[PDB]
């Protein structure tokens, strides 16, 4: 028997609780593995039974729930199982400038931009999905749109202005 | 032509004797 065990944070609960049905379905039915909530260590519970196939299905099924854990949505983590090279790459906002008290707050201002868009506009950019934290910033997608993403976000948190990165990110992705 | 709001434009820092 294979054990995996996911933790999961206090605020990330009640989501867990809205959106258990998507997680618990793909996995049952065509993984073939056996997953519970162990709600007394706060645990996704997951381990291999009479009939998996495919093993490193598993390893998958751990970064599914993984990448729920982490905030991104149900059906990115739906396409990680379907696809097989996705992979996710996180950083804090202080790990590429050192940023204090209000400089921290405009930088994940400029990350989301207004509405989010800016965001939002990246990612229709780079074909990823990028979840911010209080200050750590997540990225899921394959390996080069991951560099670009992550390419992107230190240029908008260095100063630059999201519209000359939104323009300079937008001409780029033609490669 | 004329920037909209979406344009980044910061405002500027002001700083003989008589005899």
């Amino acid at each position: 028997e294979e054990t995996r065990k996911i933790p999961v944070p206090a605020n990330r609960y009640t989501p867990l609780k809205e959106n258990w049905m998507k997680i618990f379905t793909p996995i049952v039915e065509h993984l073939g593995l056996q997953i519970r909530f162990n709600l007394k260590s706060r645990n996704v519970e997951i381990r291999t039974c009479k009939e998996t196939k495919d093993v490193s299905a598993l390893t998958k099924a751990a970064d599914f729930v993984k990448a729920f854990i982490l905030g991104f949505q149900v059906e990115d983590a739906l396409a990680l199982i379907r696809l097989d090279d996705l992979f996710l790459e996180s950083f804090e906002i202080t790990d590429v400038k050192p940023l204090k008290g209000d400089h921290l707050s405009r930088a994940i201002g400029r990350i989301a931009g207004k509405g989010g868009k800016t965001k939002f506009t990246i990612e229709n950019v780079t074909r990823t999905r990028i979840v911010l934290a209080d200050v750590k910033v997540h990225i899921l997608g394959s390996f080069q749109n991951i560099k670009m993403a992550r390419t992107a976000i230190c240029n908008l948190i260095l100063g630059n202005p999201p519209s000359k990165v939104y323009g300079n990110i937008r001409a780029v992705a033609s490669r | 032509h004329r920037p909209g709001p979406l344009k980044q434009q910061n405002k500027a820092h002001k700083g003989l004797s008589r005899v």
